[PDB]
């Protein structure tokens, strides 16, 4: 038979390489946001005058 | 052919009905002598 | 009288006529920082400071509008959203605000008055005169003005006269 | 040259002057019970007191703000939001507040007359100015100043110039 490369990869380490992998961009996508949100909010707070 | 001319037509004839929208909602607001554009606006039709 | 001469000391600081190749076609002004100027009159803006300065265009309100400079922005008009009914002031005179229209006692407003702001009775700018018509015994004008929201608003009676 | 006594008398026991090798840079005001210094000045403050600070800084708002001992909170100036428009007295006499902008006439507004408050009729810091820019024959202010939700807003015009 032919070795395929990521023929091994046993869906435990699947799973071991989306959390730590794609969990990471799940925290850099809301800390994104919540900075959005934070700089929306301080502009809208100096709408006042 | 004639599936490359109806689709540049209406590509072209959108795009100038759009940049027409665009220049009546933001023309009231850049004549002010504050201009003064509203938020909302400014996030939709990318003003100032 | 009195009220025409506070007008014009005004008007001799910040109302700018145009040069046409010997006469003057219309009048620029400069209000709130952005100088005005309608579209059918063609010449020169009489300062080369305002002169330079490229204008952008708005054909619906008839007006070309360009930036003032930044030493030119404590030197300019204010402008008024709220008018009540009554007496404003003008430089041929006065003039009639009633339900909404810009009225004058007829034999004056022809060619070459173009631009001139409509005062208040406090020295700010109401309207800028555009043309009008001889409705009768009592001419109407045709001006933009501005809201309570900040929306530029043209008025213009029927069959008016590009002054 | 009645409002000026009173903001030299106010400002005789609560303004500080930074001097960098004698020469004045800038001004610590102590307001509502907090001391306040703005960035860009260099030196220290005349004050033994409040030289012996950890000022925390804030750089956004060109201010390093501190806190003032418990004996010293009575000292202080009274400060508000409320502002109407019409005249303020700051250290050179009058300043306008139209449209929420402080302006003084032009001429005054160098090098060092930086963090000076700006007083009301009623004794009362509306605005602490940090810098601004000369239009030409009035100078607008870029100050810091508060509201009713009591938010601390600054307020800066283009192209202003650090004092």
């Amino acid at each position: 038979h032919a070795q395929t490369f990521t023929a091994a990869v046993s869906k435990t380490a699947w799973t071991w390489l989306t959390s730590l992998l794609g969990g990471s961009a799940v925290i850099i996508i809301i800390g994104l946001v919540l900075a959005t949100i934070v700089a929306m909010y301080v502009l809208t707070n100096q709408k006042h005058n | 052919s004639i599936c490359a001319a109806i689709a540049t037509v209406s590509v072209a004839a959108s795009t100038w009905l759009f940049c027409r929208s665009r220049v009546a909602c933001l023309t009231p607001y850049r004549l002010t002598p504050n201009a003064r554009i509203p938020f909302c606006l400014a996030v939709l039709c990318c003003a100032r | 009288g009195k009220r025409q001469r506070m007008v014009m000391k005004l008007e001799s600081d910040k109302t700018f006529p145009i040069m046409l190749e010997g006469k003057i076609n219309g009048y620029a002004c400069v209000v709130g920082g952005k100088l005005f100027r309608p579209m059918h009159v063609e010449g020169k803006i009489d300062n080369d400071v305002l002169a330079a300065l490229k204008t952008k265009k708005a054909s619906k309100y008839d007006l070309e509008y360009a930036d003032v400079p930044q030493n030119m922005r404590a030197d300019t008009f204010k402008y008024t959203h709220e008018k009540p009914q009554g007496y404003y002031s003008w430089h041929h005179g006065a003039v009639q605000y009633e339900n909404g229209r810009f009225t004058v006692p007829k034999g004056v407003g022809a060619k070459g008055d173009s631009g001139r702001p409509i005062l208040d009775n406090q020295g700010r700018v109401v309207a800028i005169v555009l043309g009008g018509v001889n409705e009768g015994s009592r001419t109407a004008l045709s001006v933009v003005m501005w809201n309570e929201k900040g929306v530029t608003v043209k008025y213009t009676p029927e069959n008016c006269e590009q002054w």
